[PDB]
């Protein structure tokens, strides 16, 4: 139900299905790897 | 129909991203070599990652394919973190 972009701040900073949880996921992926090719 | 499966990653995923911010989180704070708190988190989290990654997601549909193309991305994550891990260890 939630804006999948909300649900992303809200993951991504710890607080707080179907085709649309899998958007989050994707894009939660994603940032993980832009934040690790930043430790470099 | 086996969908259960493209949850059971969702569920792995929610997990992983939770523990590696952290670890992300710690590592970029600590100066270096105190670096070593992020240890644990970054372990949780490629554990998280390698569940998710073994789920055998079978089946036809457009969003079959969108699962396994997350488990990819997650394979691309649990290797540059063991990478991390391993710099830190």
């Amino acid at each position: 139900q939630v804006d999948m972009l909300l649900q992303e701040m809200a993951d991504e900073a710890g607080l707080d299905t179907g085709s649309v949880g899998t958007s989050v996921a994707s894009a939660e992926q994603d940032e993980l790897s832009q934040r690790l090719a930043r430790l470099r | 129909m086996g969908s259960m499966e493209a949850e059971r990653v969702r569920v792995f995923h929610k997990q992983a991203f939770e523990y590696i911010s952290i670890a992300l989180r710690i590592d970029e704070d600590e100066k270096a070599g105190q670096k070593e708190q992020a240890v644990e988190w970054y372990k949780k989290g490629i554990e998280e990652l390698e569940k998710g990654i073994a789920v055998i997601v079978t089946g036809q549909g457009e969003q079959c394919e969108r699962a396994r193309r997350l488990q990819a991305k997650m394979m691309t994550n649990l290797v540059m973190a063991k990478d991390r891990l391993q710099l830190l260890e």
